[PDB]
């Protein structure tokens, strides 16, 4: 398990794991309201943030 | 400024008496079940009475508390044995947590017997009483209508000597007996 | 094996049995300048002690050596 | 042998353990 | 080296120093008191003991081991001293000279019949070589410090030796265990 | 910086947001309210622990029901990170 | 120093002065206790603090003047010790050598021991007494008397004794000063 | 005295930590479980405040590491740092020469090492 | 740093802007404006040459060199060398001991001199019955009465 | 094999003539000397040392007519936890504090109590709610908390600890 | 009881031959319950006047005495060695810290 | 070989080590369990009584405040209240739903800051907070 | 009152503090064994185990070496400070089982490969969550393209 080891990006920046709840949370809301366009934009910045990391 | 505690919370029993009264005493004695031996605490006894360890590097007010402020009053940062040590001190209330729960649900599924002890310690020890129900434990039922009156402990200090001031008295308690060492 | 040459501490008077029972401390201090050391209590559980100074301590040991030494006069 | 780590232990050594900095918004900005 | 060969000796004319006139880096005599040490009736072992340990300098909080400071012990009735039960007629006093014939077994009698002193020297002799043999400058540096006089008459009138108080707790007697 | 004991107030800081994140929020408040006094006092002007505890005070706010005063709060965390030399890029996601 | 306090007036204007001076302490820092006065150095194991920086010192084991000792037990409170950060600094190296005679292996393992060096800068005291303290019978005295010694000591010669051993009778009977007043 | 009278209920005195420990609201009524389960998951010091900022100060972790050599995935993403012949190191699982010597039935010793087990060794070397 | 000054001076470092070995390059590059910003007190001199001496190299106040050796070390080592430059007065290395953890000694009440405590003698909690006093008339009647008891009980 | 040679040869200084000027006699001597003072320092002076503070604290007492034996117990005892060390430092460079101790443990002073088990507080058996609050138990525990905050030192917090649980309402707007 | 030989293991310091911990009526009783399966009072059990001062104690072969109180009413005589007792014989072995207890 | 005799306090060690071994075994013949009413407290039958009358007369022992806490009645005096505060108690991190129909606008701490965000904690000595959530999963 | 209290009755076990006085390198492997099962290592080390049966078989081969103390649960209640109305079996459901040297396994091999499973779920938490996200959207990009086509 010492060549395994792994450290998940939601523990060593808070940051990401902020920014992307608050993209979860923004999506929901565009779920709600009916804005497809909007909930595209905000999934695929999400998933561009996290293969960033 | 400086930090003195006992406890988790800080507080503590009412550590000096009423002004005129009498003042309440640890017992100095150690702890043991005979009552003869009747021997003083030892120094570690002392500290494991205090709330230490037996050293005081372990478990007492000399850990737990920061070595260091700053000055404004912004504390210390967590080391590596500090967070260790968390675990340790977390690792004793889990193990404490999980054997409750088991003794918890062995008693909730009735495992726990009402004859103390195992077979091992039942078939070692005289002591514990044979559990036997509807027989009397000794023979057949005693009638209803002291063991030392004929049992001789009398323990003989000095051992009596042979009467040399009297010359019949030496020869009528002649023994009659030859030294061999073994072979 | 060697034999232990470490410095060894006196033997010290044995107790009666008294010690053994509680509120008595088995140090018997009860010495000249016993009295000055005055007691208190704080309220963290500590106490705090009251004691004459350095200098104060050696000028009564200069008193009760004068006063020793008035009878026979003072030697080298 | 195994541990059971019954008696204290001390942490390892290790790199994730590191302190890492925080990240700051630029001066001009 | 450090130490030399060429080496101050018993048969050189120049002959053994004596300590307490010595001046040397680790020889402090400033801060030093007297003391009378009154022998009638206490054992001689533990006098010997006592008197060690004044003499080396052992009774100080400040003692350090490399550092040697006395206090001068006056020890008074030397005659008087009592040894327990039989010891006198049963505790040898063995040593060994370097020659054919190595054994001189004398019993505490016939050592007390030549001089009562060397009895008490032998005995601090022994308590201070029980924590310091390896090195000669410190087993012989304090033994000076002792003035053995088997009678309550002594010169140091002047030193002012101030009687000490002393009572041993040990209670049985003493005991010769020497293999 | 005048003397406060931050190593007290901090115990209690995060045994306020134990508190927040074990599901009781009004006793949250009234924790940071204590620990956001102390730190009101013992820090500089739009110091970053203190608009810190104040987001999680607006957090605190916002939960019970009193969602202007949150709003207020957040307003203010805002205004305190705009006067900011150079903030931390972590404190000013949480606070928006 | 903010001054002693006690609920009595005449205690508090008696053991006043008595705090004013230089005073040392007794600092328990990563198991090693230190004896501190206020210009003092010493080498403490190593702390992770800014050089320069400015520290308070919490476990504090006791605290005295040229006059008062307050003797802590476990630890005191009140006490403010304030001292600064001056150096950090790996100290002269103990080299260990080990090596087993029956192996080829020889093994040379350096300690450098790391420490933080530090000045003292404070020590100020401010204490809650209770009352006076009986100290031969066991009680919180409830009136307080300068004047009067608490417990006053009696000599020893009965007379009874032959062979007790005299001291010069100077030493034996001596009686001591009144301090407080 | 080594053998000790007293319970060993102090040997693990409790009185520091309650359960308001590992439960951080227990008197309240929802047993929330905080606990720190282990000693490997410390992420590691840091600080308090920006104003008092954690020392720098290495250990051998950190001050005893080389310069950093291109491995394949550095030169796999960005081909422009390939410049000389000595990047071109072989595939990872080569380690080197063999640097010592498989003595039977102890271990692989060291050069320079004990010889005392080397019989078997020796005799196998030079060769129902 | 003693009484709010660096003892720090100058921070000598030689490289080559051409040559290899790119770990003080590197150096300079990432980590050398975090150290100048945070101790601004420092002199900093570089020193660009051909064959470059691989060690780094501190300067004190009272005329004193210290160094390290950074051949083929990581920037990250190199850093953690500088952060050791300052941290140090550089006045004397003492070992690690009891004896060397006070570096001054100081007594504030005083230092024990084998006078202060030598005039005392051992005392007594409660006051003596003297051998020899004046027994008062309850006192003759008590002691005779015991006398007399033995005496009584053995004739 | 490694013996240290390129190390020691450094040393060769401290050793006289035949040591210093040939080699590898030199380097056996120094290994020897090394391996020597490792050992005896991992295994014994720790014992001799402390054997030496164990003295001086001992006739430290000795002057006060006690001794180690009883003031190890009763250090114990009344929960000072001086180490020895401290113990010499205390007698050599303040012999009135050390006298002090010695007198605080041979007076009949209580010595303090055991710590206490943390205890729970009665109102967690309060029924929450009982048919916008705080549960009595969280508050009780607020207040406990904020006392031991004003304990420590004087602060620009004041000592009044009512409105000092009461300063949330002081962050909040008015509606 | 007499016809059982009941075999005994413990430690032994020191140079002559003695146990460190010596026997007492409490456990010579709870040999007999442990390999004999035989249950008496212990207060029934009387020492050798050698060993009532010091306990037991001793390596090797020793032997004690136990007093089987009721039998006239049954009327034993001459089938037994005597009415009222039984030598319970002891044999004490030293063992290391392996095997032995206490 | 062995040659000089066991000295005295050695054996006198050895004998308390007999009989703590006994002080042992006499724990191991105490029941399994013990059988207690509601409303009395905790300590009322106790094996300890010759224990208190030899170790106990008049010094105040280690575990004084815990049985100041023994010898009280019990606070929980019928199984009504036992389940009327039983019921009222909720589990934070249990897992499957909870019920909630009374106000659905009351929210959790998670459905709030999800499951990957935990409230940055102040981080010093004597506030110690769980580090690295992520590992706690298993 | 003279009386016997009226019941509802409540079962309250044991729980044993055990302590280890000895060198278990003293002793057979067999009481090895036995202390092993106890969890303890070395000399000094203090462990706290059931009062269930089989624990009293282990401690009673040990008793030399051990030394034991009891607290019933009502003592143990009272020792942290925890409400009555709380008992010990929901107090051992909220603990994570994710908690140090969590079991037993036969072999350190197995050991190994449970740490590294433990990381693997981790793995596997992180992409699963990144691929959770890739399906949403590409079903918003489809349902988006269907409704703009139609
Ligand atoms: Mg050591």
């Amino acid at each position: 398990e010492e060549k395994f080891v792994y450290f998940s990006p939601f523990d060593y920046d808070r940051t990401f794991a902020l920014v992307d709840q608050c993209l979860e949370r923004a999506e929901t809301i565009f779920n709600e309201i009916g804005d497809v366009e909007g909930a595209i934009r905000v999934l695929q910045q999400r998933k561009e943030m996290i293969d960033k990391k | 400024y400086s930090e003195a505690r006992s406890n988790y919370d800080g507080t503590s029993l009412p550590a000096w008496p009423a002004p005129g009264k009498k003042p309440t005493y640890p017992a100095a004695l150690s702890e043991l079940r005979l009552p003869q031996p009747r021997m003083r605490k030892t120094r570690t006894e002392w500290m494991y009475y205090h709330g230490h360890g037996g050293c005081p590097g372990k478990y007492g007010p000399s850990r737990e508390i920061a070595d260091f402020e700053y000055a404004d009053g912004t504390p210390a940062s967590i080391s590596g044995r500090r967070f260790a040590f968390k675990h340790h001190q977390d690792h004793l209330l889990v193990q404490l947590i999980r054997a409750a729960a088991t003794v918890e649900r062995y008693d909730a599924s009735g495992l726990l017997p009402r004859i103390p002890g195992t077979a091992e310690q039942r078939n070692w020890d005289p002591a514990i009483p044979l559990f036997l129900d509807d027989v009397d434990e000794q023979g057949r039922p005693a009638p209803l209508r002291d063991p030392s009156a004929f049992v001789s402990d009398t323990v003989k200090l000095r051992d009596d000597k042979r009467p040399y001031w009297s010359r019949r008295r030496w020869a009528l308690t002649d023994k009659f007996l030859v030294p061999k060492s073994p072979k | 094996p060697k034999k232990d040459r470490r410095f060894r501490v006196q033997p010290l008077p044995s107790l009666h049995a008294n010690s053994l029972a509680d509120d008595t401390p088995l140090v018997t201090t009860t010495r000249t300048l016993s009295p000055n050391f005055r007691a208190f209590a704080l309220q963290d559980g500590g106490v705090f002690f009251t004691h004459p100074s350095h200098e104060q301590v050696m000028r009564v040991g200069q008193n009760i050596l004068a006063e020793e030494t008035k009878a026979t006069g003072m030697t080298s | 042998v195994t541990r059971l780590y019954t008696s204290y232990y001390t942490g390892v050594l290790y790199p994730n353990q590191l302190v890492q900095p925080k990240q700051r918004l630029p001066a001009d900005v | 080296p450090f130490k030399s060969v060429l080496r101050r000796h018993k048969h050189h004319p120049e002959g053994l120093p004596l300590y307490n006139d010595m001046s040397k880096q680790w020889l402090c005599r400033e801060g030093e008191r007297w003391w009378l040490l009154d022998a009638r009736g206490e054992q001689l072992p533990r006098v010997a003991a006592v008197a060690a340990q004044y003499i080396t300098g052992q009774h100080r909080p400040d003692f350090t081991p490399g550092m040697i400071t006395g206090d001068h012990v006056v020890i008074v009735n030397i005659k008087d001293v009592v040894m327990v039960g039989d010891q006198w007629i049963r505790v040898p006093i063995t040593w060994q000279t370097a020659y054919p014939g190595g054994k001189y077994r004398i019993r505490l009698t016939d050592m007390y019949e030549r001089d009562p002193c060397m009895l008490m020297w032998w005995f601090l002799k022994d308590e201070v070589n029980r924590h310091f043999v390896r090195k000669l400058k410190t087993r012989i540096a304090p033994l000076e410090k002792a003035w053995l006089y088997e009678d309550s008459i002594h010169p140091h009138a002047d030193k002012n030796p101030r009687p000490l108080c002393w009572t041993d707790p040990e209670v049985k007697g003493w005991k010769y265990r020497d293999p | 910086r005048p003397y406060v004991p931050l190593g007290e107030v901090a115990k209690l800081e995060l045994q306020g947001d134990y508190y927040m994140e074990g599901g009781m929020f009004q006793e949250a408040l009234e924790h940071y309210g204590v620990v956001a006094k102390a730190y009101n006092y013992a820090y500089p002007e739009n110091h970053a622990q203190r608009i810190g505890i104040r987001i999680k005070l607006s957090a605190a706010f916002r939960q019970t029901g009193r969602l202007e005063s949150s709003l207020a709060n957040i307003e203010e965390v805002l205004r305190m990170l705009d006067a900011s030399t150079r903030p931390s890029l972590e404190l000013i996601c949480e606070a928006l | 120093a903010n001054g002693l306090r006690c609920p009595d007036a005449l205690i508090t204007r008696t053991l006043n002065p008595l705090l004013n001076g230089p005073k040392f302490a007794v600092i328990y820092c990563g198991n090693h206790q230190y004896k501190v006065a206020v210009g003092d150095v010493i080498a403490v194991q190593r702390l992770r603090v800014e050089i320069g920086s400015h520290i308070a010192l919490k476990k504090v084991l006791m605290v005295g003047g040229p006059r008062f000792t307050a003797i802590g037990r476990p630890l005191l409170e009140g006490v403010r010790v304030t001292a600064q950060v001056e150096e950090q600094k790996r100290m002269r190296n103990v080299v260990s050598l080990f090596a087993t005679p029956g192996r080829r292996h020889v093994r040379w393992v350096d300690a450098p021991h790391a420490a933080t060096i530090i000045r003292i800068c404070e020590i100020f005291y401010s204490p809650n007494v209770v009352g006076e303290l009986d100290k031969y019978k066991g009680e919180l005295l409830e009136t307080f008397t300068p004047g009067q010694h608490t417990n006053p000591v009696y000599p020893v010669d009965d007379g009874y004794d032959v062979f007790r051993k005299k001291d010069k009778e100077a030493m034996e009977n001596a009686t001591t000063f009144l301090d407080l007043l | 005295r080594y053998r000790l009278f007293h319970p060993r209920r102090e040997a693990i005195p409790m009185h520091m930590c309650p359960a308001k420990t590992i439960f951080p609201l227990i008197n309240s009524n929802n047993l929330l479980v905080k606990t720190r389960n282990s000693w490997e998951d410390f992420t590691g010091r840091k600080e308090f405040d920006e104003d008092h900022p954690l020392p720098v100060v290495g250990s051998r972790l950190n001050g005893r590491t080389t310069q950093h050599k291109w491995n394949h995935w550095d030169q796999y993403l960005n081909p422009q740092i390939t410049q000389s012949i000595k990047d071109l190191t072989p595939t990872p699982e080569y380690v080197g020469m063999r640097c010592g010597h498989n003595m039977i039935k102890m271990g692989w010793m060291k050069i320079g090492g004990s010889w005392k087990y080397s019989r078997g060794y020796n005799d196998r070397r030079r060769v129902r | 740093s003693r009484n709010g000054e660096l003892c720090l001076k100058k921070v000598i470092i030689s490289y080559c802007p051409s040559n290899g070995a790119p770990n003080t390059r590197q150096f300079l590059a990432t980590h050398l404006p975090h150290f100048h910003a945070k101790y601004p007190s420092v002199s900093i001199d570089l020193r660009p040459r051909l064959w470059p001496e691989m060690a780094i190299t501190g300067v004190y106040r009272d005329g004193s060199e210290r160094s390290y050796n950074t051949k083929n070390l990581s920037p990250m080592g190199i850093f953690l060398r500088l952060n050791n430059l300052v941290s140090t007065a550089n006045d004397y290395d003492q070992p690690f001991c009891a004896s060397h953890l006070h570096f001054q000694r100081r007594s504030v009440q005083g230092t024990w001199n084998p006078w202060l405590w030598n005039y005392e003698t051992e005392r007594r909690r409660t006051e003596a019955p003297q051998w020899r006093r004046k027994l008062s008339e309850k006192e003759w009647d008590y002691y005779v009465g015991q006398y007399s008891a033995q005496m009584k009980q053995e004739e | 094999h490694y013996r240290a040679k390129l190390e020691l040869d450094r040393i060769r200084s401290m050793l006289r003539g035949r040591a210093r000027l040939e080699r590898k006699v030199g380097l056996k001597r120094l290994f020897f000397l090394m391996r020597t003072q490792t050992r005896y320092r991992v295994e014994q002076q720790a014992h001799w040392e402390r054997a030496i503070v164990r003295k001086n604290v001992d006739s430290a007492a000795r002057e006060h007519g006690t001794g180690w034996q009883h003031l190890r117990n009763e250090l114990g005892r009344q929960n000072v936890m001086l180490l020895p060390r401290s113990q010499q430092l205390l007698a050599q460079y303040e012999p009135l504090a050390f006298r002090a101790v010695v007198e605080l443990c041979a007076s009949r002073i209580p010595p303090p109590p055991p710590p206490v088990v943390a205890s729970v507080p009665e109102e967690s058996y309060t029924l929450w709610p009982p048919a916008s609050l705080s549960h009595p138990a969280a508050r009780v525990e607020l207040r406990c908390g904020v006392e031991r905050v004003l304990r420590r030192g004087p602060s620009g917090l004041g000592n009044n600890v009512n409105e000092l649980i009461d300063a949330w309402k002081e962050f909040d707007v008015s509606p | 009881v007499n016809t059982g030989y009941l075999l005994f293991g413990r430690q032994s310091w020191g140079q002559g031959f003695l146990i460190n911990c010596p026997l007492r009526k409490r456990d010579v009783a709870q040999k007999l319950w442990e390999q004999y399966k035989v249950r008496i009072d212990p207060r029934l059990i009387e020492f050798r006047e050698k060993d009532r001062r010091t306990g037991i104690q001793e390596l090797g072969h020793n032997w004690c005495w136990l007093y089987l109180p009721g039998a006239e009413e049954l009327g034993i005589n001459r089938e037994v060695y005597d009415n009222k007792r039984v030598k319970v014989r002891i044999h004490v072995r030293k063992m290391n810290s392996m095997f032995a207890l206490y | 070989e062995l040659l000089h005799p066991l000295p005295v306090r050695a054996r006198k060690m050895e004998w308390l080590k007999r009989d703590a071994v006994e002080e042992n075994e006499e724990i191991l013949r105490r029941p399994y369990y013990t059988i207690k009413s509601y409303a009395l407290p905790p300590a009322v039958g106790r094996q300890e009584s010759i224990h208190n009358s030899n170790n106990i007369r008049g010094g105040m022992h280690s575990s004084h405040s815990l049985d100041l806490i023994m010898r009280q009645p019990r606070r929980v005096k019928t199984p009504e209240q036992l389940r009327a505060l039983r019921d009222r108690l909720r589990f934070i991190g249990v897992t499957g739903p909870m019920p909630q129909a009374t106000s659905v606008s009351t929210k959790s701490y998670t459905d709030t800051y999800g499951s990957r965000l935990r409230p940055r904690y102040p981080e010093s000595w004597d506030t110690v907070p769980p580090h690295q959530p992520s590992r706690e999963l298993l | 009152a003279a009386a016997i209290a009226p019941g509802p009755y409540r079962r309250v076990g044991n729980i044993f503090i055990v302590h280890c006085d000895d060198h278990p390198f003293k002793h057979s492997w067999e009481v090895n064994r036995m202390l092993r099962e106890l969890r303890l290592e070395f000399k000094g080390q203090t462990t706290i185990v059931p009062d269930i049966p089989q624990v009293r078989k282990r401690i009673w081969r040990v008793r030399h070496i051990v030394k034991v103390d009891v607290l019933d649960l009502d003592e143990a209640k009272a020792l942290i400070g925890v409400p009555e109305h709380i008992s010990f079996t929901d107090l051992a459901s909220q603990l994570p089982p994710s908690f140090g040297r969590v079991k037993a396994v036969p072999s350190p091999v197995i050991r190994s490969k449970m740490n590294f499973m433990k990381l693997r779920r981790m793995r596997l938490r992180d992409v699963l969550h990144r691929d959770a996200l890739e399906l949403r959207l590409l079903e918003l990009k489809r349902s988006a393209m269907k409704n703009a086509e139609q």
